């Protein structure tokens, strides 16, 4: 005890209090420019899927090995994560749903490969011993796509080489400003389109100068876009995991203040009574 | 006593007491220089005695009545202090007032969530 | 034994002079370990230059416990 | 049931005795051979009012600045 | 792409070639066969970061608080 | 009498182990009720969870006690003492949930009381 | 009232066997139901029967709540 020995803690954990505040009002602002980039990004992605969905599902359906289901004898994942801490549980639920995704695959004997964005998953999978093969990390508050080109070059090059023969993105997506789940979602072989362009019947495209090379620049190019759509709706779920571990460690703190100051309140009592009894029982 | 008087007359009369941890510290202040033995925080030893007595006077009876406000001070902000807790015995109400409530322009600036009454 | 709250005001004058040369780079180490360990609990933030000193001042205080009774020469 | 009054206002030996009095009265009931309940409504007020009776004889004081009887009492 | 009365550019955000995308799959590949790993940029995380890391560092504020958990 | 040449040495190697993992959780649950567990090390957790464990595996049920609980007293010997909490200690019941401990005999009741939860 | 920090050194010798036998050990699980929804604050997670665990705590605790002069033989 000692009543300057807690009013010094008291001090240390109001300061603590301030510090988390301040991350908290950082984190609401990261937050609202981030998810606004994620909705600069639709377009791209959804006008070349109505473009592949005409050419590879329309009239005239173009063959490709990335739109068809050869069999399976080992799998790569792309897996984003974070550059930083003090995020809550987000890069542990993610990265515990790929394990237990991954070892249901290796039940069956399939092999494995991981690709990694973000220093967190790359620490983790190493401390695991994940088979990781690429990594890009030190992302922070830009992630280009121009940097997003390696690792996902090196997971087209060992599909179409025929290495690997399914491809997924592990991510968390945004659907709240306090609610954010941890997902798996294949990036290839293509998924099925719900729609059918059918009412596309009336026109065809004057293709310059072929189509199945086009067709295949299409393709490698959305799967690029739906990785970086992946790694940006992961990083605005993290300044709102941020901000919401920060919200509840700043209350916390708030009622650690009253459980010391109810400590220190019973020192400096007890201070005061054992001097000035001292003080009148030592005058005889 | 004036209030008593009042109350034979067989009215209902208001007390105001504009601080009454001034009269316990007031009475800790003769308690010494009668050369009296400290008590619990170094307050007198008939504390809770000094205050029952006063506080007991405060009530209804079938001629009258006489209730009482009371501007209370916490030192240190401290609730368990023993002049608070010596106080809080005989409260039967505790009206709060709050700065943020009157920069609102609301007036009276009574906090609601913590005003209290049993 | 808590170093650096711990005092002796001798110093190197009741040393033999080959402990006296190397306490003090033994000193430092630990010295810049209680600086640098407050970010302990956040260890896998920090960079490799200033990870490399706290894991040596680690490494230093796990050397000096010592069971009883057993005097060194 | 029987009710025992210390207020108070009243003056701290009343107080402090007030319990054993409630106590002499219900020992009775079971010396007899019948079944007695008492609740002592507040001993932490009757310890204020030993301390007060203790501190006023001029006796030293020990924790919090209660008597070194305070556990006898009670 | 173009369309009727419709027109898109999906515009690359920087120069795409075999080598390009080669070398940058190349230097993906070390830094992953290595364990070479880079620093973020938010300074500013980095500031809040080691303020609540000292200002956390032994409080002993439990057992001098009662609470158990 | 907790010395290696009284109590031989694998007895006070288990002591210390358990004195030395119940410091270091008690060293983390500031940081853990500032911030939350989520922030620790995937070392730290590990700790945390085997010394909860620890903490509930000391717990037993008395013969006496058999008034103010309706369980069974249990008599423990030193050997399944230092098997149990040597076998805690190094992870080989990393699995059991920690309701598996809580007023247990030796360890082959908290394997029994973990099946019916 | 609040469990575990509550007790009665006489125990289950005071009660008729009815009560005694149906009452059982209710306030330790109290004690360990208390303060594991005070540790595992942020989700119900390892829903092994915690949502059976916590909904019969809750469903008793709400069961105990009593009205003042409304003595129940």
């Amino acid at each position: 005890a000692g009543a300057k020995d807690i009013r010094s803690k008291i001090a240390s954990v109001q300061n603590t209090q301030k510090i988390t505040k301040a991350m908290e009002m950082v984190a609401a602002s990261k937050m609202r420019k981030s998810q606004d980039r994620m909705a600069a990004s639709r377009p791209y992605a959804e006008t070349m899927r109505k473009v592949i969905g005409h050419l590879a599902h329309g009239n005239l359906e173009y063959k490709h090995p990335y739109l068809e289901d050869r069999d399976v004898k080992r799998v790569g994942y792309l897996v984003v994560s974070t550059d930083r801490g003090l995020a809550g549980g987000l890069n542990i639920n993610l990265f515990k749903k790929l394990l237990a995704e991954m070892k249901t695959w290796t039940d069956k004997g399939v092999q494995a490969d991981l690709a990694m964005i973000g220093s967190k998953g790359v620490s983790f999978f190493n401390s695991v011993g994940g088979n990781v093969v690429a990594q890009v990390t030190g992302m922070g508050d830009n992630p280009s796509l121009s940097e997003l080109i390696g690792p996902v070059k090196v997971m087209l090059q060992a599909y179409d080489e025929g290495r690997l023969d399914k491809l997924y993105i592990v991510s968390n997506k945004f659907i709240n400003t306090m609610s954010q789940v941890p997902t798996i979602s294949q990036l290839l072989p293509l998924p099925a389109s719900d729609d059918d362009d059918l009412k596309h019947k009336s026109w065809d495209y004057l293709y310059e100068p072929d189509p199945k090379a086009l067709l295949d620049t299409l393709l490698r190019r959305y799967v690029e876009s739906q990785v970086y759509q992946g790694v940006v709706e992961n990083l605005a779920s993290e300044q709102a995991a941020r901000m919401v571990a920060m919200k509840a460690a700043t209350d916390n703190g708030g009622s650690l203040i009253k459980e010391l100051q109810l400590v220190y309140n019973k020192a400096r009592q007890a201070s005061i009574t054992q001097e000035l009894t001292e003080i009148v029982s030592g005058a005889a | 006593t004036m209030a008593e008087k009042f109350r034979d007359e067989g009215r209902d009369v208001l007390l105001f007491v504009d601080n009454i941890y001034r009269y316990t510290l007031a009475g800790t202040e003769v308690s010494a220089l009668l050369g009296r033995m400290p008590s619990a925080v170094g307050y007198q030893p008939t504390l809770a005695e000094e205050m029952g007595v006063l506080q007991e006077r405060i009530t209804s009876t079938k001629t009258g009545s006489i209730t009482s406000v009371q501007a209370v001070y916490v030192p240190a902000d401290d609730l368990t202090d023993p002049s608070p807790a010596t106080t809080f015995a005989h409260l039967d109400a505790t009206v709060v007032l709050s700065r943020q409530i009157a920069s609102l322009g609301i007036y009276p600036a009574v906090d609601p969530l913590d005003s209290t009454s049993r | 034994v808590n170093p650096g709250i711990s005092v002796s005001r001798v110093g190197g004058a009741a040393q033999t002079k080959i402990m006296k040369k190397l306490s003090g780079g033994i000193r430092t180490a630990l010295a810049q370990y209680r600086e640098l360990a407050a970010f302990s609990q956040f260890a896998s933030d920090l960079d490799d230059a200033t990870r490399k000193q706290l894991d040596h001042g680690q490494k230093v205080t796990e050397l000096l416990k010592q069971k009883q009774y057993a005097p060194m020469s | 049931t029987i009710v025992v009054v210390a207020t108070a206002s009243e003056s701290a030996a009343l107080q402090y005795l007030a319990p054993y009095a409630g106590a002499a009265m219900g020992e009775y009931f079971r010396d007899r051979g019948e079944d007695a309940l008492i609740i002592y409504d507040d001993l932490s007020k009757q310890a204020v009012a030993y301390r007060q009776i203790s501190l006023l004889l001029r006796r030293p004081p020990g924790r919090e600045a209660f008597p070194g009887d305070v556990f006898y009492l009670h | 792409e173009v369309q009727p009365g419709n027109v898109t550019v999906l515009a690359d955000t920087a120069i795409r070639g075999q080598d390009l995308d080669e070398a940058r799959a190349m230097e993906a590949k070390r830094k992953a066969e290595e364990h070479i790993s880079s620093s973020h940029g938010d300074v500013d995380y980095a500031q809040a970061s080691a303020e609540l890391a000292k200002a956390i560092a032994q409080l002993r504020v439990i057992e001098l608080t009662k609470k158990a958990m | 009498q907790l010395d290696p040449l009284v109590v031989g040495q694998e007895h006070y190697d288990t002591a210390r182990g358990v004195q030395s993992i119940l410091q270091r959780y008690q060293e983390l649950k500031d940081i853990i009720a500032i911030l939350g567990m989520d922030e620790l090390s995937e070392e730290d957790k590990l700790v945390v969870a085997r010394a909860r464990k620890i903490q509930r595996f000391l717990s037993q049920p008395f013969f006496v006690a058999e008034v103010f609980t309706g369980s069974p007293g249990k008599y423990v010997s030193l050997k399944d003492t230092i098997r149990g909490f040597k076998g805690i200690m190094e992870g080989e019941y990393d699995h059991l949930p920690e309701q598996a401990f809580y007023m247990v005999g030796s360890i082959e009741e908290a394997v029994e009381k973990a099946k019916k939860l």
